[PDB]
């Protein structure tokens, strides 16, 4: 009875599919994907962050020069100047006119902004998915366990063992580059640690916050000071963090494809709506019912009485029940054409209950198992008028021939037409 | 303490959202067509613009601003396909699919081309014979011209 | 389920149409137009006497 | 409607009673603190000028 099961990858609506062991009574399911957060596998490449050029203090030898020499900081720029007269709050005070010297010394270093408000960039892999399935399964009707996809782990949680996946709609809407910031993620292509080109994204570029070293290429270029007076022209792009703020691009909870929401959380990309889910259950046996306790219900019939040819479950269906016991009836639609709001139905002894639904063909000629009794519930459906509020229940639409039974019939009757024409020729030949 | 922009005016149209939208500031407005086809778009709001979005069967997503991202149903409005009229009411499911049903008719207006010509070779042709056996001896004594009855006129006879 | 009707104009007596919401319970209107008062755009002109 | 031309319509300017489609929908004030959210359209006399 390990229910396999294809089952379509859509978060916020339950799956009621039906456990058709041979033997004893069977159950319903309710397989209620609820998340499908995703955690690819990823690497923190580098933060990155708007620079501060928190300049030391220049050197200002008053005759004479003063070599610089290239310090090990982050984009140590440092030029000699000389020609200065330095006014500092006497008038100047070197003495000399030519030989007054000012050496000026300036890197880059991580703003303390780096360490909260930052881009953050990630070589991207593709990871392993997962969501908090909830099954009220059967009668047991509760379980809420954080699951995987990968096609053999099972999670015991409640009491039921279920295999999930792999999917085959393997679209990491992350791509391979991906900047993060904050919670607004961008699949962008980071140039790299170690290259990017100042002004642009990743002027600075260190490997984490923690991280003494970087890369710092800004054009980070001191000018002298002006006039004989004590100050540091640094003259410099202002980041590609500045920018990438606001004259960036738009987030991937606002361009992905296939329906996902973002996390700066463990990377989470949730509720990726694509594609099918090789989804496999083994029930607990003593959840069964045996065969011989539920009522036989055959001897019934299913008209549906106000169809709704909609999303929301307006589909309705009288059932004649015709029971021999009394008690509870799982039921469900092997077809996929018609979803049902009610897994279970009680029943008196032959009794009649509407149950909701709903449905994408006009007419739904969908087949109702109710607990071993298979019917058609045939009919026809009305559009309804009210169409702006969240995602559907349906998810079925198909091919869905008033001119076309008897028109393309009628469209190979004249071609049909033809070779009973010709060789009936051969027949006036002979 | 942080933005927020007025809500906007929701309005239906057959898969689309018509929205008049009038902001107190600039406000970012974006969306997801939740198919695989992404279709995103995105435009800095502070004129008040009645805009437009073409809703897919599936769903779309809607963000006014740092207002909470709305999502919406658009399935049909177009009315299926009822019939009490001889076609005028498939309107309706043309307008339910306006890809399909382009070429599904043009498919369904050739193949009626193609059972036209071969239907005018396999008559044409079946009517040019049962005729030339018939209509070269010319007396030709047979009242089984009721076959065809495209090449007429016996001869009394 | 906004239901449309055309209606005949003529005042004392309802005019019981039926909501066929698809999904719900039908439920029946009664509208009565009591009155047909007019109004229309006038000006006053000349009073005489 | 809310945001267009007439969001507000008096009759006059006595007139007490109007027609206001302003869309004005509270939200509830944050974090434990006196104030009245008022989520509105600016008027379709703003706009207009
Ligand atoms: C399991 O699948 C269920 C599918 O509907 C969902 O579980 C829902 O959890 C809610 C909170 O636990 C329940 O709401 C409560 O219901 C009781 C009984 O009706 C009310 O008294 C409570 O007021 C109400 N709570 C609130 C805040 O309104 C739902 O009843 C329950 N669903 C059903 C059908 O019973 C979830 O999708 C899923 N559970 C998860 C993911 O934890
Ligand atoms: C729909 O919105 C677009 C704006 O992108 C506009 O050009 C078009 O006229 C609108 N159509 C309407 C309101 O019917």
């Amino acid at each position: 009875y390990e229910h396999t099961a294809v089952m379509p990858n859509k978060v916020g609506i339950p799956y009621k599919a039906l456990v058709e062991r041979p033997g004893y009574a069977p159950v319903h399911l309710q397989i209620q994907l609820v998340n499908t957060r995703i955690i690819p596998s990823t690497n923190l490449e580098y933060i990155t962050c708007k620079y501060k050029t928190k300049v030391p203090s220049p050197v200002v030898k008053c005759c004479g020069a003063t070599q610089c020499t290239s310090k090990p900081h982050p984009d140590y720029q440092c030029q000699v100047f000389t020609g200065v007269y330095p006014f500092m709050w006497g008038g100047a005070y070197c003495f000399c006119d030519t030989e007054n010297t000012q050496m000026s010394e300036a890197y880059v270093e991580r703003s303390e902004e780096c360490s909260i408000d930052h881009a953050k960039a990630y070589k991207v892999h593709t990871g392993t998915v997962q969501a908090m399935v909830n099954i009220t399964y059967g009668s047991v009707s509760w379980r809420s366990a954080d699951v995987y996809v990968n096609g053999e782990t099972p999670a015991k949680i409640g009491d039921a063992k279920l295999i999930i996946g792999p999917l085959s709609s393997a679209w990491s809407p992350f791509d391979n580059k991906v900047v993060v910031y904050g919670h607004e993620v961008y699949n962008y292509d980071f140039p790299e640690y170690g290259t990017g080109k100042a002004g642009s994204f990743g002027d600075l570029q260190s490997r984490t916050s923690t991280s003494n070293d970087l890369y710092a290429n800004t054009n980070l270029k001191l000018q002298r000071p002006q006039a004989g007076i004590v100050h540091t022209p640094f003259t410099q792009a202002p980041s590609g963090f500045e920018r990438w703020k606001r004259d960036k691009g738009a987030p991937l909870n606002d361009v992905a494809p296939f329906g996902c929401s973002i996390a700066l959380e463990p990377l989470r990309a949730e509720n990726c709506a694509v594609g099918s889910i090789p989804i496999s259950i083994d029930i607990p046996d003593a959840a069964f019912t045996r065969i011989s306790e539920t009522p036989t219900v055959s001897d019934l019939e299913c008209k549906i009485t106000e169809c709704t040819y909609a999303s929301d479950f307006g589909g309705i269906a009288t059932v004649a029940y015709k029971s021999s016991k009394a008690g509870n009836c799982p039921i469900h639609s092997p077809s996929g054409v018609a979803v049902i709001k009610e897994n279970d139905v009680t029943l008196a002894e032959s009794g009649s209950f509407t149950f909701h639904f709903s449905t994408a063909n006009i007419h739904p000629a969908f087949k109702l198992q109710v607990c071993t009794s298979a019917v058609t519930c045939k009919g026809d459906c009305k559009p309804p008028k009210d169409h702006i509020v969240d995602y559907p229940a349906q998810h079925t639409e198909s091919f869905t021939w008033s001119w076309l039974k008897v028109l393309v019939g009628g469209t190979s009757a004249f071609i049909v037409l033809g070779l009973i024409a010709t060789a009936v020729v051969a027949l006036v030949l002979f | 303490i942080a933005t927020l922009a007025p809500e906007p005016l929701v309005e239906h149209k057959h898969r689309t959202l018509i929205l008049h939208l009038h902001p107190d500031h600039p406000t970012l407005l974006t969306t997801r067509s939740l198919g695989s086809d992404a279709n995103p778009t995105r435009q800095w709001i502070e004129r008040p613009t009645t805009v437009n979005f073409t809703v897919t069967g599936e769903g779309l997503e809607y963000t006014w601003g740092n207002h909470p991202p709305k999502r919406v149903w658009a399935q049909e409005s177009g009315e299926g396909n009822p019939h009490g009229w001889p076609h005028e009411v498939v309107v309706y499911y043309y307008n339910r699919y306006p890809l399909t049903t382009i070429i599904g008719l043009c498919t369904c207006v050739a193949i009626i081309m193609v059972s036209c010509v071969t239907s005018v070779w396999l008559l044409c042709r079946t009517r040019n014979l049962c005729i030339t056996p018939y209509k070269l001896a010319p007396n030709a004594q047979v009242p089984i011209l009721l076959a065809l009855l495209c090449c007429i006129k016996p001869t009394r006879a």
